[PDB]
């Protein structure tokens, strides 16, 4: 059910860092457990991951530095709404 | 004499009941124009680069909102978060972490109405639009730059988020601002325009220096100042009522729509922001 999104302005993409957004009403404790689950599944497949931040207050989820090879696996995690590749913003 | 932009929005050191959060570059908070009016938070989330130049953008915009000599809402207080590096570049993730920091700060120590100024843009982002929508639904007013790409603002974020007040830039002839070969964005995602050409404001080159700057960031900073004045006079306004006030007090049909691409003329609001009397 979860979908993947990346910036349409290809030079503004920042591959290798992803925002995993969980469903509305997902609690911080569930977000932290989902992040740990991704780390454990990725390590079993030989990939190193890093949880840079865990979100709560506006949107539930987390920021992860990992290979995009893990996106199909990450989209199957419980509570996932969608995943977005990080991208640049600029002073106007 | 007075800067053209301050005369344009004038049909008292107002906006004192509102705090304006600024997500931008580092700021020279000791500049005489903004000293004591900008509180620098410990927040910093910036990407690596590819002090006077580092703080140029944010120092000027803080001056536009609340500056002693050239600010719009001289009574408003500001809190700054650093989400743009020395080259003016940030990330969607850093901006999300900053918006969450604002909400957390508000829950810990509530004050009056909050206005969040986002003088930045990237490509259309589902997550950035969702974080903005959630913060606006929580009761916080968000104002963003329409973008400087001479394009439809709906293709950029946070400009494309409907719950955010998206501001285009006009010049002293009330015409859309040109910025090199590009210029202000336009289209149905823009809520209104505001002065954004040759805006005199604090320069981080020296404690009392001033410089003129152009862009949709400057236009958005005018609207954040006008919103701070409106909310300080009528603190109970909802976001919908505030948007209705901004439209009501704007100058109507003064922009020559011929500058916009043909199909965008009916979709772009012909409104230039102004303070209430």
């Amino acid at each position: 059910t979860a979908t993947f999104h990346r910036c349409a302005k290809d030079p503004w993409r920042l591959p290798g860092t992803y925002v995993v957004v969980l469903k509305e009403e997902t609690h911080l404790s569930q977000s932290e457990r989902t992040a740990r689950r991704l780390q454990a599944q990725a390590a079993r497949r030989g990939y190193l991951t890093k949880i840079l931040h865990v979100f709560h207050g506006l949107l539930p989820g987390f920021l992860v530095k990992m290979s995009g090879d893990l996106l199909e696996l990450a989209l199957k995690l419980p509570h996932v709404d969608y995943i977005e590749e990080d991208s640049s913003v600029f002073a106007q | 004499s007075i800067p053209w932009n301050l005369e344009r929005i004038t049909p008292p050191d107002g906006g004192s009941l509102v705090e304006v959060y600024l997500l931008d570059t580092s700021i020279q908070s000791d500049h005489r124009e903004i000293e004591g009016r900008v509180m620098v938070t410990d927040f910093e989330n910036v990407p690596e680069e590819d002090a006077s130049k580092c703080d140029s953008h944010g120092t000027h915009l803080a001056g536009v909102v609340s500056g002693r000599d050239a600010g719009v809402a001289k009574g408003a207080s500001m809190r700054s978060l650093r989400v743009l590096n020395c080259q003016g570049k940030g990330t969607v993730s850093g901006t999300l972490i900053g918006l969450e920091f604002i909400r957390k700060s508000q829950l810990v120590q509530p004050v009056g109405p909050l206005v969040v100024l986002l003088p930045l843009a990237g490509g259309y982002s589902r997550v950035l639009n969702a974080a903005c929508q959630r913060l606006a639904r929580a009761g916080v007013v968000l104002v963003t730059a329409a973008g400087n790409f001479r394009d439809d603002a709906c293709l950029y974020s946070p400009a494309s988020a409907p719950e955010v007040i998206t501001v285009g830039a006009t010049n002293a002839q009330d015409q859309p601002v040109t910025l090199g070969t590009l210029g202000t964005n336009f289209g149905r995602c823009v809520d209104l325009f505001a002065p954004g050409e040759d805006i005199i404001g604090a320069s981080s080159d020296c404690s009392t220096c001033f410089v003129s700057q152009s862009g949709t960031s400057q236009a958005a900073a005018h609207v954040a100042g006008i919103a701070a004045m409106m909310l300080s006079a009528e603190p109970e306004l909802t976001l919908a009522e505030l948007r209705q006030r901004l439209i009501h007090f704007s100058a109507k049909d003064v922009i020559n729509e011929a500058w916009f691409p043909e199909d965008q003329r009916v979709l772009t609001p012909n409104l230039v922001a102004a303070l209430p009397p």
